[PDB]
RNA sequence: GGAGGGGGCUGGUGACUUUCCCCUCUUUAAGAGGGGAGGAAGUUCCGCCCACCCCAUUUAUGGGCAGCGUCCCCUGAGAAGGGGCGGGAGAUGCAGCAGAAACGACACGGCUCCGGAAGAGAUGACGAUGAUAGUGAAAGUUGAGGACUUCCGGAGAACCGGUGAAACGGGCAUCUCCCCUGCCCGGGGUGCAAGCCGGUUUCGGCGCUUAGCCGAAUGUCACCGAAAUUACAGAAGGCGGGCUAUAGCCCCCAUUUU
RNA sequence: GGUGGGGUUCCCGAGCGGCCAAAGGGAGCAGACUCUAAAUCUGCCGUCAUCGACUUCGAAGGUUCGAAUCCUUCCCCCACCAC
């Protein structure tokens, strides 16, 4: 017999999941507190169940304030690849500014071309 | 998805609500969307359009799930929803 | 007006019995009078009076306490509750995974130089996953008959870290010292079931009480009042601080409400 | 009234703030073994009962990235005291 299939975890996720959904839900009227208690629920759940975050909520939040970042409104995204790859998220609200450096992707598309460099 | 059995540690933001007993008497005939969730109180828009701040120990919950209407004491909905997800066993005895 | 939180108070008089107790008193042995549990007695976190044992007789050195109200942090229906008190140095830890890197800085990749290999002179390599290209190069403006390149290894002035709660740099907690301010000087250890005496195993007396039992006394009823024996709940050498649990009224604060 | 302490699996008992880290022993079940049984060994060991994963460390609150563990409160269990 098995009554709970799902555990801790797995409801933690779930937790995790619908309380985003919910914060970009409730941003884009608005009520930018509001979504701003939602990341801070979402984050005290995330250091409490010792859970990492999804690679799709992951990119979306400040870590300073915690202002859930909508690309255009409070955030500027711009992608800057002259000196190193990189992929700027800027805060509006405070004035956090964050990156997501791409280099040693462009070091394995590097490798790739190598070696189709050496077996041509 | 969200059961009726682990209703005592789901998330209740955002999910219908209406209550249907109390010890205020004007707390009954509410219905309305969880906004906000502290130890023992929800905040919940109603469809009218007012905020009202709910404590929980004193009335019992019926909150509307997908097709489900599950009827929960707010006892048993004691704690903050991260202590609550963390762990809290509540017993009741109606005595 | 209704659940809840905090603060204040918890007895007096009259009658019965020494057969509820203790003390005092006279008197044909029995009576009369007075007093008799509280805000916590519980919890034992502590300090002092009182004792013994050691060092010492010192405010020279040194030890102990405090920085209150205020402020900060955390959680509640935001009234209320809990914790803390200044600054520097040294050491440890922030597991596992991830990240270049987990507490002092660094090795590493983008940047500059050198050596080797491969392609190439109106050709070809590369380039919207960004080209010759600039800025205090975190960041932002730029966006292509743009265009001379790419890799590996070694050495270096400045800037930068896809990760995680927390990063070329500032944090957190613990421990020990020196930098302050004010007060007080015997320093430790055990504790009244300590300690002392008749006795010399075992017992009785002191510590012991404007209540003072120890096989653990403080009883019953009515009433003024409305603070009342109703809830938590009971002394044991005494006093002062803090915590815990709530009966009745008073005061203050909050949600629903109108 | 007083001091020095302990509470973790059915029972006796360990455990650095960290992957059921939960040492374990005895017990139950199953395997193995034996003509049968004892002893030895192996897995479940609380649950699904193959790997593996989740819950319980007396109870609550709080700190923390995270509690058997660190702090506070509420408790209980020990040991010994009249002379
Ligand atoms: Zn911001």
């Amino acid at each position: 017999k098995k009554f709970l299939e799902k555990k801790l975890k797995k409801i933690a996720y779930e937790r995790i999941d619908i309380l985003m959904s919910l914060a970009e839900e409730e941003a884009k009227k608005g009520n930018w507190d509001r979504a701003k208690r939602y990341v801070y629920l979402a984050r005290r759940i995330a250091m409490k169940m010792r859970i990492r975050f999804p690679k799709k909520w992951k990119r979306r939040i400040c870590k300073k304030c915690g202002t859930f970042l909508l690309y255009g409104r409070n955030a500027r995204v711009r992608i800057k690849s002259k000196r190193y790859p990189h992929v700027v998220i800027t805060c509006l609200e405070c004035g956090a500014i964050y990156r997501i450096p791409m280099i040693r992707e462009k070091k394995e598309k590097r490798r790739k071309k190598l070696e189709e460099r050496l077996k041509a | 998805m969200i059961t009726p059995h682990n209703i005592l540690r789901h998330e209740l933001i955002g999910l219908k609500v209406e209550i249907v007993e109390a010890k205020n008497k004007a707390m009954i005939g509410i219905k309305g969307k969880v906004v906000d969730e502290t130890r023992n109180t929800l905040v919940i828009e109603k469809e009218d359009g007012r905020e009202v701040v709910i404590p929980k120990d004193i009335a019992v919950f019926l909150f509307q799930l997908k097709g489900c209407k599950v009827k929960v004491d707010g006892r048993l909905l004691i704690g903050r929803p991260e202590e609550r997800l963390k762990k809290k066993i509540k017993i009741l005895y109606p005595y």
